[PDB]
This record gives C-alpha cells, sequence and structure tokens, in this order.
C-alpha cells in the first residue's frame, strides 16, 4: 500500500449529500483507529492497513468479513477487537468502502466486493 | 517555477518544517488568494526581504498570514487542514490530534515525551 | 401496546425493555437518525471544536438550540438565560455527552426532610440501588474499587475497572489529595469502555467525548435504539409529537405528529411513554390542553413545565507551574467530590468541581496567533507546549433549588417551521447558589496556589450544564407534583415520564444514570400490567 493522503484535500470541503463517497466512507468510519492517512499508531496496537496481509490478499471475503463483525483477540489477559459494521453499514456501503480500501492500499486487482456482502450476512 | 515552488520553500522559511505536502499548500495558496495571481506574486519579493534584512510592516501582515494558514489550518473561518495542521506536531513523537486515537488505551499512563528539549 | 415518544437514552430502554418482553412497541423520534461516520467529519470539518451542537443538523421540522451562530429556537427571559442544549435526533442528547455515570447521595432523596430546603423524592436512595446497578450493567461503565468512597453505598462493584489516569489527571489528584483531604478527589465513574464490553471497543484517547465518540468506546443512547429495533420494536424517524388526545377514562388513548412535510399523524396504544427531553416533554403536555384537563394533560397541578433546574456552573483557568499535557485521555477522569454534601446544604447548595482533560493546543496556539506578532518557529512552537502543556481548566456543577417560578411553556406567539411553539424558558438563579459560588470561589484561588497558578482566570458566569430537571416534578399527593414515585402520572393511568422532568432535585452530578435507572424501573413496571 502507501499513505493516502485522499483525505488531504477531503477537509473543509461539505460532505456530500446522497450516493456512496467511499473516499469519507474509512475517514469517518476508520481513521480515528488506522489514522488518516492508514499508516497505524506508533505502538503498533491498531495495525498501519497499507502493509498487512488481509487488506491486500487476493479475494477479499476476510476483507470485508473483518469491516462486517471485527476482531475478537482475548489472549494476554489483555484482549482486543475492532468493532462492528454490521448494523452502521450497508452491503454497498461496505462493499465500496472494500474497493476504495484495497485499491489504495492492497492490491486492487482481485478488489471485487461486488455485493458480494449480502452472500457473507 | 510556479507560483506554489515559492509559496511551499517561502512556508518552510516561516514554519522552520521539512516534508510539507504540497497537496496542502497549494488549497492554503487558494484560500491566501482569491482568484487572483496579485497573492501568487509579491511572495518572491517577501522571500528575499526575510531571509536578508528588515521586513516592510505589510510584508510582515502576509508572513504571519501563511503561519496561521499552515498551523490552525483555517483561513477567514475555514478549515482547509487539521490532521496536517502543524500546531498538534511540535510536542509529538506520537502525535495527539483531537478526534484520532494516539498509541492505545494506557497510552496517557506515564508522562509524555516532550520534543527538541 | 407501549407507544415510546423521543429515542433518547430514556425512552430507548423502555422501548428495548417491553421489545423484549414480546410486546409491540412503536418509537416516536422528532429528528432524523444521523449516522456515526458522517457526524465526526461535520466535525473535523468545524472551525469552533469548542461548540457541541454544531456537528447536529437542527432540521427545520425539528429543531434544537444552536449558539454558533445563535439560531435563537429558545425564548429565554427572567434573571439568567437557560442556554442549555440538547439534540433532536435518533439517539438522543447521549451523541454529544461526556459519559459520567454519577450516582445521587442518600441526602439528595430528601433535602427538606434533612437540610429543611426544596422538596423531598417519594422514594429513597436503597430503592433505586438494585436499578442504579443494571444501569451500570446496561450502559457499560467504569468506577474505581471501594478504596474511592463515592458516598453512594454498592451493594456490587461496577461491571468495568477504570483506565490508569492521565499524567495531567494523576498529578493534580495526588498534588491537591496530599494538601488537604477535605476535597476528597477520585476517579469519575463514566460510561466510557475500560475493555471491550457490550460487543463495542475501548477508549483510545481520542478526547472528543464532547461533542462525540467516533468509535462507541463510552455509551451513546443509538446503542439501545439499536438494540430496540432488534428487539421487534418499530422505530419512526422524523414523527415530532405535538399533542396528545384523552379518552373518558382520563386516560391517554392517541398521540399525533408532523412528518417532515408537517403533515399531522395519529398513533394509538395502549400505554403511553413521554420520553422527550427536559424542555420538550413538558412543551408536548402544556400543548395537548382539552376541555377535559384546560391546565393541560397531567398538569392539574399547574406544576407541568415548572421546577425546571439545571447546574449553574463556575470554572477556572490558569498556568500550572508544571507541566500537565491535557488532553491524553478521554475528556474528563478527575471529580473532586467533598462538597457533595454536609450540613451547610441548608444555606448555600453544593458543589461537585471537575478537572478538564480537554487538548488546549487549538485554543493556546490560537491565543498566541490572536497577539499578531510575528516570530522565528522556534519561539513559536516554544510558546506552544509553554502554553499548551501548563494549562488547567475546573468547571463545577452548581445545585439550584426546584422553584415554581422556573418553567417551561410552549410561545403563545412565537412557531417552529411546521408551525408548532418553540419553547419560552422563565430562569433564574436565586441568592442560595449565589453563596454556594462565592465559597467555590476560594476553593478555586486555593487549587491555584496549591498547583502554583499564574495568569488565573476566575469565570463568575453560571454556565448551563445541560442538565434539564423538575418539568414533570415527582411527589407523593397530585396537588405539588404531576407524577408518583412510579413515574407514572396521577392524572393519567397509562401515560409514564421517562426523562430528567420527573427528578424532584437536581442534586450535585450528571443526572443521565438517574434517568437511565428510573427507565428501568418503569421497565418492569409497565412489563407487569400490560
Ligand atoms: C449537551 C450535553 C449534555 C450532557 C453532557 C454534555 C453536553 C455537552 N454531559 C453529560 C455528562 O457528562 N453526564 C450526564 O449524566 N449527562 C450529561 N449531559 C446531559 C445528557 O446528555 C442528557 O441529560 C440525557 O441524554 C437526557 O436523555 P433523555 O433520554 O432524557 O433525553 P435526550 O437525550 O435529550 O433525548 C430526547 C429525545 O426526544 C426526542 N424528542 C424531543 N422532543 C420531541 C417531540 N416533541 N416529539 C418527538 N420526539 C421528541 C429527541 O429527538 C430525542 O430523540
Ligand atoms: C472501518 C471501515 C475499518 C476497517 C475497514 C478496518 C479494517 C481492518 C482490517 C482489514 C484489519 C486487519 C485484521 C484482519 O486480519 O483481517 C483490521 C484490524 C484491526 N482494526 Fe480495524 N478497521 C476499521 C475500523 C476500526 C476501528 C474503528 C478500530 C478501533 C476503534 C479498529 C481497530 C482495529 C484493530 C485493533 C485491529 C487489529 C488488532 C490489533 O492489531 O491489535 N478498526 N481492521
Ligand atoms: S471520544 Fe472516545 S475513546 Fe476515550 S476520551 Fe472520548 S471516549
Amino acid at each position: 500500500g502507501k499513505p493516502a493522503e485522499d483525505g488531504l484535500k477531503l477537509r473543509g470541503v461539505a460532505l456530500a449529500s446522497s450516493g456512496i463517497d467511499p473516499a469519507r466512507l474509512y475517514l469517518g468510519n476508520c481513521a480515528t483507529c488506522h489514522q488518516m492517512q492508514g499508516k497505524g499508531t506508533p505502538d503498533g496496537y491498531y495495525p498501519s492497513l497499507f502493509h498487512n496481509s488481509t487488506v491486500g490478499a487476493s479475494n477479499p471475503s476476510n476483507l470485508v468479513q473483518v469491516i462486517l463483525n471485527g476482531v475478537q483477540r482475548k489472549i494476554g489477559s489483555e484482549d482486543i477487537g475492532m468493532p462492528a459494521f454490521r448494523y452502521d453499514l450497508n452491503d454497498a456501503q461496505i462493499a465500496a468502502l472494500t474497493n476504495y480500501v484495497t485499491a489504495q492500499f492492497g492490491n486492487p486487482a482481485a478488489k471485487v466486493t461486488e455485493q458480494d456482502v449480502a452472500k457473507l450476512r | 517555477t510556479a507560483p506554489l515552488d515559492t509559496f511551499m520553500t517561502l512556508s518552510e522559511s516561516l514554519t522552520g518544517k521539512k516534508g510539507l505536502s504540497r497537496v496542502i499548500g497549494e488549497r492554503l495558496l487558494q484560500a491566501l488568494q482569491k482568484g487572483s495571481f496579485k497573492t501568487a506574486d509579491s511572495l518572491p519579493q517577501l522571500a528575499g526581504a526575510l531571509a536578508s534584512g528588515s521586513l516592510t510592516p505589510e510584508q510582515e501582515s502576509l508572513a504571519l498570514t501563511i503561519l496561521e494558514a499552515w498551523y490552525l489550518g483555517i483561513v477567514d473561518n475555514v478549515v482547509i487542514t487539521y490532521e496536517e495542521a502543524l500546531m498538534f506536531g511540535v510536542v509529538s513523537d506520537t502525535l495527539v490530534i483531537r478526534s484520532y486515537c494516539p498509541n492505545k488505551p494506557g497510552f496517557w499512563a506515564d508522562k509524555p515525551i516532550e520534543r527538541q528539549a | 401496546d407501549v407507544v415510546v415518544v423521543g429515542s433518547g437514552v430514556a425512552g430507548a430502554i423502555v422501548a428495548h425493555q417491553l421489545a423484549m418482553a414480546g410486546k409491540a412497541v412503536i418509537l416516536l423520534e422528532a429528528g432524523p437518525r444521523m449516522p456515526r461516520w458522517e457526524i465526526v467529519e461535520r466535525f473535523r470539518n468545524q472551525p469552533d471544536k469548542m461548540d457541541f451542537m454544531a456537528p447536529y443538523p437542527s432540521s427545520p421540522w425539528a429543531p434544537h438550540p444552536e449558539y454558533g451562530p445563535p439560531n435563537d429556537y429558545l425564548i429565554l427571559k427572567g434573571e439568567h438565560k437557560f442556554n442549555s442544549q440538547y439534540i433532536r435526533a435518533v439517539g438522543g442528547t447521549t451523541w454529544h455527552w461526556a459519559a459520567s455515570a454519577w450516582r445521587f447521595i442518600p441526602n439528595d432523596f430528601k433535602m427538606k426532610s434533612v437540610y429543611g430546603v426544596g422538596r423531598d423524592w417519594p422514594i429513597q436512595y436503597d430503592d433505586l440501588e438494585p436499578y442504579y446497578q443494571r444501569a451500570e450493567e446496561e450502559l457499560g461503565v467504569w468506577g474505581p474499587g471501594p478504596e474511592e468512597d463515592l458516598y453512594s453505598p454498592r451493594k456490587q462493584p461496577y461491571p468495568m475497572p477504570p483506565l490508569p489516569l492521565s499524567f495531567n489527571e494523576q498529578t493534580i489528584k495526588t498534588a491537591l489529595n496530599n494538601y488537604d483531604p477535605k476535597f476528597h478527589v477520585v476517579t469519575e465513574p463514566v460510561a466510557r469502555n475500560s475493555r471491550p464490553y457490550d460487543g463495542r471497543p475501548t477508549c483510545c484517547g481520542n478526547n472528543n467525548c464532547m461533542p462525540i465518540c467516533p468509535i462507541g468506546a463510552m455509551y451513546n443512547g443509538i446503542v439501545h435504539v439499536e438494540k430496540a429495533e432488534r428487539a421487534g420494536a418499530k422505530l419512526i424517524e422524523n414523527a415530532v409529537v405535538y399533542k396528545l388526545e384523552t379518552g373518558p377514562d382520563k386516560r391517554i388513548v392517541a398521540a399525533l405528529y408532523k412528518d417532515k412535510t408537517g403533515a399531522e399523524h395519529r398513533v394509538e396504544g395502549k400505554y403511553f411513554v413521554l420520553a422527550a427531553n427536559g424542555i420538550e416533554t413538558p412543551k408536548i403536555l402544556l400543548m395537548s390542553a382539552n376541555r377535559d384537563f384546560p391546565n393541560g394533560v397531567a398538569n392539574s397541578s399547574d406544576m407541568v413545565g415548572r421546577n425546571l433546574m439545571d447546574h449553574p456552573g463556575t470554572g477556572v483557568s490558569f498556568y500550572a507551574s508544571e507541566k500537565l499535557w491535557p488532553g491524553r485521555g478521554p475528556q474528563e477522569m478527575t471529580s473532586l467530590i467533598g462538597f457533595r454534601d454536609g450540613p451547610f446544604r441548608a444555606t448555600e447548595a453544593a458543589k461537585k468541581i471537575h478537572l478538564s482533560n480537554l487538548s488546549r493546543i487549538d485554543q493556546e496556539t490560537q491565543k498566541i496567533f490572536k497577539a499578531g506578532k510575528l516570530m522565528k518557529p522556534d519561539e513559536l512552537d516554544a510558546q506552544i507546549r509553554d502554553r499548551s502543556a501548563r494549562y488547567v481548566q475546573f468547571d463545577c456543577f452548581h445545585e439550584i433549588l426546584p422553584q415554581p417560578e422556573n418553567r417551561i411553556v410552549p410561545s403563545k406567539t412565537a412557531t417552529d417551521a411546521i408551525g408548532i411553539p418553540r419553547p419560552e424558558i422563565t430562569y433564574a438563579i436565586d441568592d442560595y447558589v449565589k453563596r454556594g459560588a462565592a465559597h467555590t470561589r476560594e476553593v478555586y484561588a486555593t487549587a491555584a496556589k496549591v498547583l502554583g497558578g499564574t495568569d488565573v482566570v476566575f469565570n463568575d458566569e453560571f454556565a448551563p450544564n445541560n442538565h434539564i430537571t423538575g418539568s414533570t416534578i415527582m411527589g407523593a399527593d397530585a396537588r405539588d407534583s404531576v407524577v408518583d414515585k412510579d413515574c407514572r402520572t396521577f392524572d393519567h393511568p397509562n401515560l409514564f415520564i421517562s426523562s430528567s422532568a420527573t427528578m424532584p432535585t437536581v442534586g450535585t452530578v450528571n443526572v443521565t444514570l438517574t434517568i437511565a435507572a428510573l427507565a428501568l424501573r418503569m421497565s418492569d413496571t409497565l412489563k407487569k400490567e400490560v
């Protein structure tokens, strides 16, 4: 992958009225965790998703899989967890976000997820 | 030599920072000026006065604006930049910025690592 | 079966409970449903990030207070303007709250029967203790262990432990504690996740509590509105209720609302739950008036809208002798619960003082630039870290007595877009609070001298803390009240009020937890009848 800058020019610009704007989907739904540029915080914790496995695989079923539910790593009597997006995102909203993610982070070639979202629910 | 290279290298002179994103620098540029060049010029003329002797009063007012534009990230009461806003990355070591999580939970337990000291 | 008006924490819970009981429910929501992601970006885009209502647009049909700039949606008159704020949108005002989950101390539930001022509750603390915990279990609240005495007897410990305190809050905690133990500075009980809880995440020092958490780490009314819909509850967004209709059995049979267009609709149910906010609940009541109840439904007492209360706040800002770096962690984790109680409380009011853990590099940077004097980037940065690190601010809650002269009535002139009369609030601050603030200022001056303060600034303007209470007072008899101890209205059997309006005393803390408990109270009550 590589640092985004996608939002670098998206700050101060009023929010769109209707239609999936994948760029802003990451900004509002994510960034606050993986950070605007997708670099992830210093002390690892929430990782940078521009040099991740799941983010850039080939068949991103395991990718969206996370966006839907989240993660539950309970090991080390100090457990983690990326929250849920099953009730706060639509199959179209998710699929359009996935395509943005992969394309601008992972190897976009196999980055499909064309309403495979619903089937994953 | 576009009215943008002049600004960038005029900004690094005032901000004292290196690696400023020209993407932001242009937005700041657009907002600092109107649809005009009257602002796009006089930059070179300024860089000379600054990186030399005394500065003419109203030549200072121009600089002061370029500073605020970069640090605060708002010009004419409009947010052009918030994350890259230069005031947030002068004590960093790990950037804070309100609305974004630095490191992880317990991060705020121990004493912050003051920078340039 | 049950028709709940307002999808705020209060109503949200009620809907969920009976929704679980297998009862058919209807949740009526005045404003529209704004999703998490959208709100954050609005904020990130706003030039003033100290205006906590800004990122919540006041939809013409369901307007609410906005002071950036003033949308003058509230008609204020009297001695002091009641410039409080709420959020009309699917999720309630808990979208922009600080998540400070405080319990009312026993003595709060018997003020006149102890200090001989204000009014007593028809219930005592030990009556709400079991519900208080259930409220801490539903919201997901972290709070200190026995070691820290919150003076509210616990039958069971908090469901979550508190994460480490901010270097700023831990420093000033110890500094003052070791000076005078009477200040009794303790870890604040709050609805913030100290660990992945309720399927949600854990705090990552977003320091954005107000105006919003972009994770769900802390509790937001929306959590139960969700759980509510998943239970079977039918939620109707953009259904601004304006009138309630009665049947010969002085019972409420239907409520009418206007959609975005202003087109009046009618909703029939068996039981009714008035889960609007402190100003909106009394407005609907003082609006449904008919020949059966000329003074407005459940207002035979003429107490509806009256006895309005909200902590008249008072703060202090100075530059400490030592670096503290406020912004590393939640906006508030410390609370000086020293003067929450005591005999004097029969003269001046008791206050809870809270240390500010908000980022000030935003404000402090601006303060330097406002100087309008050019300086090299070495001297600039030097002042930025020097100012933003050493900045400390103390805000506090004062208690004002429930007074009938303080009231909320629908203006008989002014009206909103869809043509509903807009809230006209007449508020004034008695000397009972003035004397309390006076001694509260002596504590501020001392807190300064201890933390080696410089440029000490005193905020002597009573600030709104946005805790609307006493609109639909609770009492024993119906000649000086509106609802009984069951949160039921004397006038209408099947009408229930789930809001801070039902709270007789405002106390010394944030009321939301008290509200969530009372909500769960009714839940079990309504759950047996229907
Ligand atoms: C503004 C604020 C409030 C606040 C706070 C910080 C700020 C900036 N910090 C708090 C804190 O630290 N601790 C605490 O305990 N409270 C704090 N607050 C106050 C808190 O947000 C509120 O007291 C509480 O959320 C009230 O909840 P309740 O369920 O009683 O009501 P609501 O949240 O205001 O939601 C009202 C709902 O009703 C709907 N509504 C209103 N009028 C109508 C009509 N006419 N018809 C239909 N629906 C209506 C609203 O749309 C909303 O959904
Ligand atoms: C929002 C749209 C969002 C996306 C998308 C997203 C993606 C994502 C991926 C692909 C991973 C990799 C995990 C895997 O193997 O599949 C991942 C991991 C973590 N995330 Fe995330 N994430 C989104 C949002 C958020 C938010 C809002 C948070 C926290 C507030 C968060 C956190 C995490 C964490 C933690 C992990 C890994 C845990 C760890 O490394 O310790 N994500 N995310
Ligand atoms: S917004 Fe978020 S994680 Fe912590 S301090 Fe405030 S809660």
